[PDB]
């Protein structure tokens, strides 16, 4: 979920 | 003489592949980001939620 999409996009923006 | 003159054009829409053709213009243009899409294995982004 959010948490998820935090994870993933932080290098990612 | 009329089967060549309605044969020709019967052929000629017949044999036609265009969708690839428009395909393959949309190649033409981005290629290497539609066809090639191997960079990404997962993508990392929010929904519409």
């Amino acid at each position: 979920v959010f948490l998820m999409k935090q994870q993933s996009l932080l290098a990612k923006q | 003489q009329k089967l060549k003159q309605d044969g020709d054009s019967f052929r000629m829409k017949l044999n036609t592949q265009e969708i690839f053709d428009d395909w393959a213009r949309k190649v033409q243009q981005r290629n290497l980001g539609v066809s090639g899409r191997i960079f990404t294995i997962e993508s990392t982004r929010v929904r519409g939620r």
